[PDB]
């Protein structure tokens, strides 16, 4: 927390003077849409895992300044645009459902470099 | 010079001190140019604020090197993935913070300054030994013992005209090319 | 005969400066004001 | 293996229908080119020859081959209009700086070994 | 001073370039009138310094 | 040394020589045609032949390092002086 | 290293990477046909050519991956593969200082809807692929030529393509203008056969087939 | 160096630093073109104890890339751990 | 480590807007690119009369080619075949034939110098050191035929250096 810091160092990437608040209302969202992804579905639980456990002390850690080294992943102000691109991701794969088996088996032998 | 397994000839003797004595009056140069564009409005009205882009833009459009070190973006291949012996060195990358012309001038004028710090480091830390890798099969064998030894001129024999057999696969291997 | 090879200096070379040397020098923003009316006055006079 | 995917047409109706504004665009463009790229040549001359090349290839069956060649097609007419290509680059398809190449067996004979 | 003998090292170029006709030779030949020691000369008239 | 053609046409070691019409003879006119006076063949020739009483003989060619890749030829064929094949030096030994 | 002439290797990336590698092929099943790890610590992520939005944006936006930096995209034509074209898409993590290589099959005719929305560096990285080789990528904002010549004809990065091509240029004084001619070269490309007929590594040999 | 003190000042004064003390130019400083002969190392693998090639197959130690999965509880991980925010400059932070 | 290269704090003190002011008003900065470039004026020059002097250079300078020869006369080349084969221009080409006395060697060396790299894999190429890249530059032309060198031309340029590029590979080849 503290003094709000004037600038990112990225221009650009403008600086949120509410940055705690914004990052639980966007792990709430993506838990919220991956309510629509089947139980059995992998990418589910692998961000039904880093989203519950990355909303823990953000929830209860409220200094942003600790908060860098919780998430290790540089400043709050873009992990919260990583978090808008991974609810970006839970539309898309929506869609995608890649769960099936593969599309096409790849014919025959394309692969195994060398000729 | 650069050659697959190290270099091809090694340097003549004494070059390391002319080049150390460039290496002395170059830093003086640099300021020479700060000196004369740096602060001079005209340079600054025709470079300030022009051209800016954003970190995210930067990044997706494939941009490397400067053109994402002038956007602030925290990246460099020397620090981030040392190749050669990159990792046992020091330097400063200048990261500036507004993405325009400017910033990538100062950047490189910097980046000037750091690979002068270079310089002096492997100068004073230049090990002895050999120029290629000990084998013939990828360095071509010394001329000394080219002309004494059989191996040594098969192999050179072979290196010359067929070449080196590499192994099968794929690599894109990435340097920090001041491009 | 021995390994003779191009090696530095068994102290190293000396040190290279590698900062900026921009010159600090000139007068005073109101020296350079306070002259710049002192010889109007007398242009005037 | 028949089963196949099209890049811009099920049937060659379409790819038929897809040569004839690209057809009626390239019969359009001949005055305006040769006017602004200051050639010598004749509208009919273009016109015949536009014909030309529209033939030698008027013989594939798969519908990907012609329509893809259609996209290929497309991609000199704009290359015109703006001035891009440059005369040396339309007088090319007048190729016109050759000897007549020999057509009877007995001619081929006299030049060379060579059939 | 110092202008002095830059003046005087100036006209013992005219003195070393064998006085008038050797100094308007060089300068209108090589555009040097810088004189060293001779150093060798080969089978050919190339005076070298 | 050098000889001359017909044409004139100093021949050169390999033995080039244009032919009396030889077309392509026209761009050797107005210029000249150069010829190294110098021909390998006969300049090996006069060359002593050296007398080494041994069976094998090295023959780096002088600096070894700096010559030619070192051979080891052998010497007792009485008839035929044996020389190195990159050198070209005749080695003959006295009387075996 | 014990041996200084080989180039030491790093276990630890190498399974950590492998540990990648099935991670995003549990998440896709439908298009991971295949994951390598190479001896180099290099992953490759065989993928469905149908796959090229799909996974890219997998890679640029997920949390564990952040692969954002399109490095190159190139194509690889063996004409003994039905697929002839093999585009290669190459992708560099800022946070995770990985690299990631996908590749899909592709036939001359068969297309690949553009990733342009994906990277937007792709959009000149794909008006040489089309260029280069032949492989048109649909839905593309545009397809120009940027290497080949103004209408020059042909794909040459294609192995059926001759290295000396087949137009020459001279400037003719009939005509005031530069003009084109079938290529017949002052001298031929004397070809060099140096696969040696003694066999090479017997690593990556092929089986007896 | 060639001129006289006077120029020396009105270079010095002019560009606000001394400039005797290092120049663009060179001068007797630099090393003489005819240094000795050298003598250059051997190589590590040069001994002729033992050396087999069997040891270094450089080439040969070369592996196709390994299987892992192919078409014909779990945890969370990333290709490599993220990078860590570098410090800033101990002898100059800002510039 | 990293460092930043533009983040100016601007002092709001009255002294330094003072400053910032007389910077603007009177074109001190400016005035400062005036007194640095009349510095170098009163400077010697270093430009070198050419032809009256020529640049430094060095004993591994790479030029124009010339085919030596032994210390007996006889050419080096030996129809070694090497050097085309790792030529990256492939400029030389080189066929063999026997020869009367049984030295076989070549016939033909032609190397185009409008093909040629100055790669420096010649003399790296043959053995026998016999085409060397001479240290001269100056062999400027005006018709492009004469750029196309042969067996003759290479051997005459060897004839014509041989004072110089023996002692160029005597002080050169403990590196090589
Ligand atoms: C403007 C100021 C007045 C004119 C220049 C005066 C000048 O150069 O004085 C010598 C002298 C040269 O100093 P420098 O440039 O440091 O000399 C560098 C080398 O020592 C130079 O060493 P160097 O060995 O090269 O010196 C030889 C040089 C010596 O040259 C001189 O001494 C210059 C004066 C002409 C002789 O003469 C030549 O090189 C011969 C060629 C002369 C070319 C044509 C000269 C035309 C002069 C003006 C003609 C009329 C207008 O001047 C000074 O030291 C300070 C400026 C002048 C002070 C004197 C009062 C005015
Ligand atoms: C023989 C010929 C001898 C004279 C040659 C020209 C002398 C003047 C030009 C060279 C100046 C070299 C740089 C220098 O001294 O900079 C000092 C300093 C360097 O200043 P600075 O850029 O470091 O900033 C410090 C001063 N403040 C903070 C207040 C801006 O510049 C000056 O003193 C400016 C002097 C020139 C003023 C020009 C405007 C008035 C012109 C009036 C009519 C004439
Ligand atoms: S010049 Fe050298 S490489 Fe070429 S044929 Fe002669 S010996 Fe072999
Ligand atoms: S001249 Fe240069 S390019 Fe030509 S063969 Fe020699 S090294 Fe190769
Ligand atoms: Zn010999």
């Amino acid at each position: 927390a503290g003094l709000l810091k004037k600038t990112t160092g990225l221009v650009g990437l403008a600086v949120c003077e509410t940055p705690h608040e914004r990052l639980k209302i966007l792990y709430t969202k993506i838990l919220d849409v991956l309510g629509q992804i089947p139980k059995n579905a992998a990418y589910r639980k692998y961000t039904e895992q880093i989203t519950n456990e990355k909303l823990g002390m953000v929830k209860a850690e409220p200094d942003v300044k600790k908060l860098e080294e919780q998430l290790q992943g540089g400043q709050i102000e873009e992990v919260i645009l990583q978090a808008e691109n991974e609810l970006s991701l839970a539309r898309k794969m929506l869609r995608w459902k890649p769960w099936e088996p593969l599309v096409e088996e790849p014919p025959a032998n394309q692969w195994k470099w060398p000729i | 010079y650069i050659r697959p397994g190290g270099v091809h000839q090694d340097l003549p003797l004494g070059l390391l001190d002319d080049i150390y004595e460039f290496s002395k009056n170059f830093s003086f140069r640099i300021d020479e140019l700060e000196e004369m564009l740096t602060n001079n409005r005209i340079w600054r009205n025709r470079t300030v604020d022009i051209g800016v882009v954003t970190a995210e833009d930067a990044l997706n459009y494939g941009f490397s090197g400067v053109m994402l070190r002038g956007s602030g973006i925290q990246w460099d291949l020397r620090k981030t993935q040392p190749y050669d012996v990159y990792d046992q060195v020091e330097f400063d990358v200048p990261i500036g913070s507004r993405g325009d012309c400017y910033d990538r001038y100062l950047c490189r004028v910097e980046e000037m300054r750091q690979s002068l710090r270079i310089i002096s480091q492997c100068l004073n830390k230049m090990p002895p030994g050999e120029i290629k890798v000990d084998d013939a099969k990828v360095s071509p064998p010394k001329r000394a013992e080219m002309k004494t030894s059989m191996e040594s001129l098969i192999h050179h024999f072979k290196l010359y005209t067929e070449g080196y057999q590499v192994p099968p696969g794929a690599t894109y291997t990435a340097i920090e090319a001041p491009k | 005969s021995k390994v003779k090879q191009d090696m530095p200096p068994p102290g190293g070379y000396g040190p290279i400066d590698y900062k900026r040397n921009l010159p600090r020098r000139g007068l005073s923003g109101y020296s350079m004001f306070a002259v710049g009316i002192g010889t109007l006055l007398f242009g005037y006079w | 293996g028949t089963s196949v995917k099209p890049i811009f047409s099920r049937d060659m109706n379409e790819a038929k229908r897809r040569v004839r504004e690209l057809y009626r665009a390239w019969y359009r463009e001949v005055p305006n080119t040769v006017h602004l790229f200051q050639l010598d040549i004749s509208v009919k001359q273009g016109r015949d020859k536009v014909r030309e090349m529209f033939m030698k290839n008027a013989h594939v069956t798969d519908p990907r081959v012609v329509d893809l060649l259609v996209i290929k097609g497309k991609m000199e007419l704009e290359e015109t209009i703006n001035v891009w290509k440059q005369r040396t680059h339309i007088m090319r398809f007048f190729h016109e700086t050759e000897a007549p190449r020999p057509t009877d067996f007995l001619s081929k004979f006299y030049v060379g070994h060579d059939p | 001073m110092e202008l002095v003998q830059v003046l005087r090292r100036g006209l013992q170029q005219v003195s070393g370039h064998g006085g008038l006709r050797g100094y308007l030779r060089v300068l209108f030949r090589a555009n040097d009138v810088r004189v060293g020691t001779l150093v060798g000369e080969d089978k050919y008239g190339n005076k070298y310094y | 040394g050098v000889r001359t053609s017909p044409t004139g046409e100093k021949v050169t070691h390999t033995g080039q020589a244009y032919d009396d019409g030889d077309y392509r003879r026209v761009r050797f006119s107005d210029r000249q045609k150069e010829v190294n006076e110098n021909f390998a063949i006969d300049l090996i020739a006069e060359q002593p032949v050296s007398e080494v009483g041994s069976r094998v003989i090295s023959c780096d060619g002088g600096g070894g390092a700096l010559g030619h890749p070192r051979v080891y030829i052998n010497l007792d064929k009485e008839t035929k002086t044996g020389t190195c094949g990159y050198c070209g030096l005749q080695f003959r030994q006295p009387h075996h | 290293d014990t041996r200084p002439t080989i180039r030491p290797r790093n276990d630890v990336v190498h399974k950590q990477l492998s540990a990648f590698g099935q991670y995003v092929a549990e998440i896709l099943p439908k298009y991971v046909q295949q994951v390598q790890v190479s001896c180099f610590n290099e992953l490759e992520i065989f993928i469905h050519p149908d796959g090229v939005i799909p996974v890219l944006t997998f890679l640029r936006d997920h949390t564990n991956a952040q692969f954002k930096s399109l490095a190159d995209l190139t194509a690889v034509d063996v004409p003994t593969r039905q697929n002839r074209f093999e585009i290669v898409y190459n992708l560099l993590s800022l946070r995770f200082n990985s690299q990631i290589r996908v590749k899909t099959y592709t036939d001359e005719l068969t297309p690949i809807e553009s990733s342009v929305t994906v990277y937007k560096a792709a959009n000149w990285y794909e008006r040489e692929i089309w260029d280069m080789f032949g492989v048109f990528f649909a839905n593309h904002p545009d397809l120009r030529r940027i290497l080949t010549g103004y209408g020059f004809e042909g794909h040459p990065f294609r192995k059926d393509f001759p290295l000396s091509g087949y137009v020459e240029l001279r400037y003719d004084d009939e005509v005031k203008r530069v003009v084109a001619e079938p290529v017949e070269l002052a001298q031929e490309f004397r070809k060099f056969d140096l696969n040696s007929p003694w066999e090479a590594f017997p690593a990556y040999r092929q089986p007896p087939e | 160096a060639s001129a006289t003190r006077v120029i020396q000042l009105l270079r010095n004064w002019a560009s606000g630093r001394d400039l005797q003390a290092k120049l663009q130019l060179r001068y007797q400083e630099i090393s003489k073109r005819t240094q000795p002969p050298p003598k250059l190392p051997v190589g590590p693998s040069h001994k002729l104890s033992n050396n087999y090639y069997c040891t270094r197959d450089g080439r040969r130690e070369a592996m196709p890339p390994s299987i892992v999965m192919s078409s014909q509880e779990k945890k969370a991980v990333t290709p490599a751990p993220p990078i860590k925010r570098w410090e800033l400059s101990k002898d100059q932070p800002y510039l | 480590t990293y460092k930043f290269v533009n983040m100016r704090e601007p002092s709001m003190d009255m002294k330094s807007v003072t400053d910032r002011a007389a910077q603007t008003l009177l074109w001190t900065e400016l005035v400062r690119g005036l007194g640095m470039t009349l510095s170098y004026l009163f400077r010697e020059p270093a430009t070198i009369n050419y032809p009256f002097e020529k640049g430094p250079l060095s004993p591994r300078f790479r030029g124009e080619h010339a085919l030596r020869r032994y210390p007996s006369g006889e050419e080096r080349c030996i129809a070694c075949k090497l050097c085309e084969a790792v030529c990256p221009a492939q400029a030389i080409t080189i066929e063999a034939e026997p020869r009367a006395d049984g030295s076989r060697r070549t016939t033909r060396y032609d190397i185009d110098m409008t093909k040629c790299i100055y790669c420096g894999f010649c003399q790296e190429a043959c053995p026998v050191d016999a085409i060397v890249e001479g240290p001269n530059f100056e062999f400027s032309t005006e018709t492009h035929e004469e750029l196309l060198y042969n067996k003759e031309k290479l051997l005459n340029n060897g004839d014509k250096w041989e004072a110089e590029i023996a002692a160029n590979i005597q002080a050169d080849y403990l590196y090589r």
